RNA sequence: GUCUAAGUAUAAGCAAUUACAGCGAAACUGCGAAUGGCUCAUUAAAUCAGUUAUCGUUUAUUUGAUAGUAUGGAUAACCGUGGUAAUUCUAGAGCUAAUACAUGCGUAUUUAUUAGGGUGAUUCAUAAUAACUUCUCGAAUCGCACGGCCUUGCGCCGGCGAUGGUUCAUUCAAAUUUCUGCCCUAUCAACUUUCGACGGCUGGGUAUUGGCCAGCCGUGGUGACAACGGGUAAGAGAGGAGCCUGAGAAACGGCUACUACAUCCAAGGAAGGGCAGGCGCCAAAUUACCCAAUCCCGACACGGGGA
């Protein structure tokens, strides 16, 4: 009655398990579970990953969308949306009329998890998964918080 | 005829981009089956690799989970309920996924009735007829089913009001104009007391 | 583009083959079958150019046709279809057969070899994995599916089968401080000693590799073919596949000149 | 009109110039599958019964079943159909077929014979045409011939013989074949 | 277009010594042609080039692994009657067979439940259960040898291939997909939100991922680190509109109407939709010979090739 309605109704893994829990295994047993996933790839589960009882199938902890070898980092330009991130990717462009470097910013958007602690201006590791939607290819992985400010804030990282 | 590509757009700066082709054979995007109960209409449509996809365009029945037995009966379909898309589709009374059906619980009432020895879906009037209620007991099939008797014949008290209707809630989770079949699961507990409150929205 | 079409490109034609610039347009591109386009080896080029016993495709169909020439012990009357890898080719009168091996340049050589030595095969093993069954067979890196293996003979090892039944009688272990044939990067078809593993999550994980007189070079594991631990099974390639400098191979050419 | 009278059991059929409209007039309007009389065309003509099964129209056109409203409809025509021969396979070309009610129009009819008559024909039932092809398969010898199952069809030949002239040495004998 | 001894041959066709059987046009059956190469308004990181990836998708074909299970109706060719001016126009009556369309006293699809070697990790692979589909498969084929046991049983067992077949490979591909690089410019700092402009839930179809699309709301997405506009100095096909085949085509030198012309006619009806050559906007480069090489495609040593 609070987060399983979410305006849109049906918030359940892709493995049904919560109205058959009164058969006489798991219960007898213990196979009770919010659905229990690594990611792999050198990670850590956070706790509301592993027991928050948020169901989202785009979870790379709760759902079926995985990562495969490219890993990213990136800090957020707008937190604030309906759970994705948008990550602005500055690099040192060697412009060879003046042999020298000058800053080009890029943006990403990433999916987001309620797993973790939120911030805006942190440095956020998101990872390449299937497209989800145009710009949506990544998904929020590990946050480092720091204390990094607005458009003025520069780093190429 | 109907395209499906990601290039007939506006980009995520907003402008539209320059088309720099026509339409090629792979980008197709065919005609959703909106299904209804009937006869049995179907189109096989002829997909990639050889692979004829089963279109079901008018249906009757298709076999149901009795999910906290794993029993599995087939079913004849009654009508859609809700569908958290659109009341169009349960205006028009359209077959879908995510849409909850009350479905006829005589199949699941008469494994009920044939495996445990209970009764669910009857007056207080309490009518009986000819007896494989009680066909014969041993002491070995005493024991078991009423050991089976003993503890286990049980319901959500919603849903054996709904065996009072004899319709249940159940969901469609199969699509019928990719499989050619409309069948789901049946809906327990907290679900239905979930789309139960959907029929009191 | 846009489906499959069967003509081969001239200057486009890559190195294995050693194909004229002349004589029209077209080349003999090989069609499907075992192998990729690149360690490709038809009979075609095979029989008129690396041997020169051909003339023309009247010579060359009337030599396939008459169920003479043998691969594997199946008769492959088909020009387009490729000769494997490593490959054991029949003359089957006066007993003799042609193993296909690199040299210590890179490419492919025939030899005459004997009937045991080519009797075995040398097939590594691409995949180990769960099929039908509930048993994990092994998928060959070149031909064939050897069902029912030793349950704990994984990926990366190269087999002696008997070529007969294909079925394990030896495995080549993956290893570091053992000797491998590598087949790419930017020192393809080298026997060298590999000298160590690195895991590389994210793709591809590599071996070190330190040769005989100590030149390092880190390729990676898809292209890296472990060809033996010291038991001589196939031929030798010829200056132990070593692929030293080019001036002093020379020297060493010109004193092993007769 | 004329007619193309065909006899079934005996192989043999006919061409006929009818005179007599008067004579075509009971024949009019009558609709394919309908039963019309000998009788009424031919004094020297009773007891025959007529199936109409066909024919051309006047300039070559041929003729539809269940196709009323009768004029020339110009009807689209698909696969395994009468009256068309595919021009490639699958294609649903629409041609110009007649309907079925019968007017005036018609060049040449098909018939069917249903019912024998008492009046003799010398070159639609009195003169004989077996077959071609016979008996090709065991099972087809088998329910022709009265084989029951334990005789070995070999012995039973259907066969076919080419006698040349200019040669010179024997006839020339030929068995079809004998499947299953 | 196309015939292997290995499909179906009763050609009243050759050519020999009664199941057919050698040669073998006809016809059925299969494969076939996403291309040889054409014409002209263009395509300004959308292509493409590296570079990732499908744990988001299909693959005729290749070769390999492969499956303890619950004596049958036609028709074409053929024989005849023929219709009209007749053009792949075709009719009726009768034949007659296929590896051709079709029958036959565990597995394939979909739904849920449960168990569950690899990989960095999946609900992965894999197994069982309950059913389901208007049920795909587990051969009523062809040729070539002629044999072990000797119940000489019109026996039982017997190999060598050709074709055909559920499932996983493998190649050939096709499809998206990621970090960067477009040529110039501020007489370009505002642009996208129409009826998606970006998310996210539910579906739907796509071979699958995707606002690709519909409810349903949230608030967007980008840009003076140079968006967006402008400047071209680089794919589109008698014509719109729909349709069918296949592994791959919105196939057009394939159907169905409508639109613009135009050919045969017995004036009712029908068939119809190219580049090259010469003259031109007083004359000057062959209307050449071949698939012999190299290479490509088909029942396939023959048959076909504007490279």
């Amino acid at each position: 009655l609070t987060v399983q309605s979410e305006r849109a109704f049906l918030k359940q893994p892709h493995i049904f398990l919560n109205s058959k829990v009164k058969v006489k295994s798991t219960r007898p047993g213990k196979g009770g579970r919010r659905w229990y996933k690594d990611v792999g790839l050198g990670f850590k589960t956070p706790k509301t990953a592993i027991e928050g009882h948020y169901i989202d199938k785009k979870c790379p902890f709760t759902g079926m969308v995985s990562i495969r070898g490219r890993i990213l980092t990136g800090r957020v330009v707008s937190t604030k949306m309906h759970r994705t991130i948008i990550i602005r990717r500055e690099y040192l462009h060697y412009i060879p009329k003046y042999n020298r470097y000058e800053k080009r910013h890029k943006n990403l958007a990433a999916h987001v998890s309620p797993a973790f602690r939120v911030e805006e201006g942190d440095m956020v590791v998101v990872g390449q998964c299937r497209p989800l939607s145009k710009t949506v290819r990544f998904n929020v992985l590990r946050v480092l918080p720091r204390t990094g400010k607005s458009v003025k804030k520069f780093q190429k990282f | 005829g109907i395209s499906r590509d990601s290039r007939h757009k506006r980009s995520h700066t907003g402008a539209k981009r320059a088309f720099y082709r026509k339409k090629r054979a792979f980008e197709l995007g065919r005609q959703p089956a909106n299904t209804r109960i009937g006869p049995k209409r179907i189109h096989i449509v002829r997909t990639r690799g050889g692979n004829h996809k089963y279109r079901a365009l008018r249906l009757d029945s298709g076999n149901f989970a009795w999910g906290s037995e794993g029993c599995t009966r087939k079913t004849r379909i009654i009508g859609v309920v809700y569908h958290p898309s659109n009341n169009e589709l349960v205006r028009t009374n359209t077959l879908t996924k995510s849409a909850v059906v009350q479905i006829d619980a005589a199949p699941f009432r008469q494994w009920y009735e044939a495996h445990y020895g209970q009764p669910l879906g009857r007056r207080r009037q309490q009518k009986q007829g000819q007896v494989v209620e009680e066909v014969k007991k041993s002491k070995s099939v005493e024991k078991k089913q009423a050991a089976r008797f003993a503890a286990h014949g049980k319901v959500d008290p919603a849903l054996e009001k709904q065996f009072e209707a004899g319709r249940l809630y159940a969901i469609i989770s199969s699509r019928p104009g990719q499989s050619g079949r409309a069948d789901g699961y049946i809906l327990e507990g907290e679900e239905l007391a979930f789309y139960q409150r959907k029929l009191h929205k | 583009a846009r489906g499959p079409k069967k003509h081969q490109k001239r200057l486009s034609a890559p190195s294995h083959w050693l194909l004229d610039k002349l004589s029209g347009a077209y080349a003999p591109r090989p069609s499907t079958g075992p192998h990729k386009l690149r360690d490709c080896m038809p009979l075609i080029v095979f029989v008129r150019n690396r041997l020169k016993y051909a003339l023309n495709y009247r010579e060359t169909k009337a030599i396939m046709m008459q169920r003479l020439v043998k691969v594997d012990g199946k008769v492959r009357t088909d020009i387009t279809y490729p000769a494997g890898f490593m490959d054991v080719i029949t003359i089957e009168k006066t007993g003799e057969n042609f193993r296909l091996i690199y040299d210590t340049k890179g490419r492919f050589t025939v030899h005459r070899i004997t009937d045991e030595e080519a009797k075995y095969k040398l097939g590594k093993v691409k995949r180990v994995q769960l099929g039908r069954g509930g048993v994990p067979f092994l998928v060959t890196h070149d031909a064939r599916t050897i069902r029912y293996p030793d349950p704990l003979i994984k990926v990366n090892d190269t087999v002696k089968i008997d070529l007969e039944t294909g079925k394990i009688t030896d495995f080549i272990k993956f290893d570091t401080g053992a000797l491998a044939m590598i087949t790419g990067g930017r020192n393809m078809g080298r026997v060298g000693v590999i000298t160590h593993r690195e895991r590389h999550d994210g793709g591809f994980g590599i071996v070190h590799l330190k040769d005989a007189l100590d030149n390092t070079f880190a390729t990676r594991e898809s292209n890296v073919f472990v060809i033996g631990s010291e038991k001589p099974w196939i031929s030798l390639p010829k200056g132990k596949g070593v692929k030293l400098t080019i001036a002093e191979e020379r020297d060493q050419r010109r004193a092993r000149a007769l | 009109m004329k007619l193309n009278i065909s006899h079934p059991a005996n192989g043999s059929q006919k061409l006929i110039e009818v005179e007599d409209e008067r004579k075509l007039r009971h024949f009019y309007d009558k609709r394919m599958g309908a039963e019309v009389a000998g009788d009424p065309l031919g004094p020297e003509w009773k007891g025959y019964i007529l199936r109409i099964t066909g024919g051309n129209d006047k300039q070559g056109f041929p003729m539809k079943q269940g196709v009323i409203a009768p004029n020339r409809v110009r009807l689209l025509l698909s696969e395994g159909h009468s009256c068309y021969r595919p021009r490639r396979d699958g294609e649903r070309k629409r041609k110009s077929v007649r309907g079925c009610i019968v007017g005036p129009d018609l060049s040449v009819l098909a018939l069917s014979i249903v019912k024998q008559g008492e009046q003799d024909i010398p070159g639609l039932t009195d003169v004989v045409h077996p077959k071609r092809l016979g008996p090709k398969r065991a099972t087809k010898i088998r329910r022709f011939f009265s084989l029951s199952k334990d005789d070995d069809v070999r012995k039973y030949v259907i066969r076919r013989e080419v006698q040349p002239k200019g040669e010179g040495k024997k006839p020339y004998t030929k068995a079809p074949r004998i499947q299953r």
